[PDB]
Parts: structure tokens; C-alpha cells; sequence
């Protein structure tokens, strides 16, 4: 539950 | 183009890969609950709020990625 | 109340602790090159075009979260 990651890319989520 | 897993509806797992049109730059996957989607996508829209809405689901996680084949299930853990 | 990691410039390893004030929603970290960035940050502007232009930097990777201290080096 709420978090962002990324890049680019490359997006990673919550 | 670029190819992504594309399956009109959920799948355990998708294995059918289409070159998404022009208008698509990117590959989702996505796990809500045990339901699992992969898509042809916007790399800009691919957030929890646009990704929630456009699917109509409340909890979820997603991957996005612009390299062919990319959208597969193992990128969520 | 939020509180993130948060140094006025990039560093190696920001120990600078704050309280983000109510207008900022996240905590940042990304690295870019060999740079280091730890911020209070709103959610809406987290992906690669807001931080790379609000950073002025062309490549990379970053993280955002809500919970207290999280944007710390490990999370990327
Ligand atoms: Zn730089």
C-alpha cells in the first residue's frame, strides 16, 4: 500500500 | 511496434502477445486480489489511480515496462 | 505528520531528518548517476518526467512512499 518505484523504464506500484 | 501480453480479460496466465498499436508505449501487469491483467498501455497513465479507475478495481499492484514481452506474471515478486 | 529524509542538496548519505509541512504528501529518494536526492514530495508529481525536471536530471531511478523515514538509500 502506497508506494511509487521507478525508472524509465520501469514503474513499480502500490 | 511494441509487443505486449494482451489478454481482453483476466488470465491466470496470458501467454497471447499482440503488437499493441502506435498509440500504446508501453506493457502492464497487474494483480488485484487473485485477478491478474495484461495490457497494452500509457506509460503516463500507468498509476495506482489510473490503473484502479480504467479497470475498475479497488486494490492493486502494477508493473509497467516498455520492452517486448515484458508485461509477465513473475515481475510482481 | 509526515516525516521523510530530507537534505537541501544531494548527498552520499543524507542523516538530516524533518518534518514535512502539510503540503507535502511523500518522501522521495532517487539516485541519479551518482547522485543523491532525499525529499519531502507530493505523490501527484512522483514519476520520471516530475522528478527529473523539478531536479533538473536526465537519468533516474526513484521511489516514494508515506510512511515515516522510509525514503532511505536501501529502498532502491
Ligand atoms: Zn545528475
Amino acid at each position: 500500500y502506497s508506494w511509487t518505484w521507478g525508472n524509465x523504464x520501469x514503474v513499480x506500484g502500490x | 511496434m511494441l509487443q505486449c501480453y494482451n489478454c481482453p480479460n483476466p488470465t491466470a496466465d496470458c501467454k497471447t502477445a499482440v503488437n499493441c498499436s502506435s498509440d500504446f508505449d508501453a506493457c502492464l501487469i497487474t494483480k488485484a486480489g487473485l485477478q491478474v491483467y495484461n495490457k497494452c498501455w500509457k506509460f503516463e497513465h500507468c498509476n495506482f489511480n489510473d490503473v484502479t479507475t480504467r479497470l475498475r478495481e479497488n486494490e492493486l499492484t502494477y508493473y509497467c515496462c516498455k520492452k517486448d514481452l515484458c508485461n509477465f506474471n513473475e515481475q510482481l515478486e
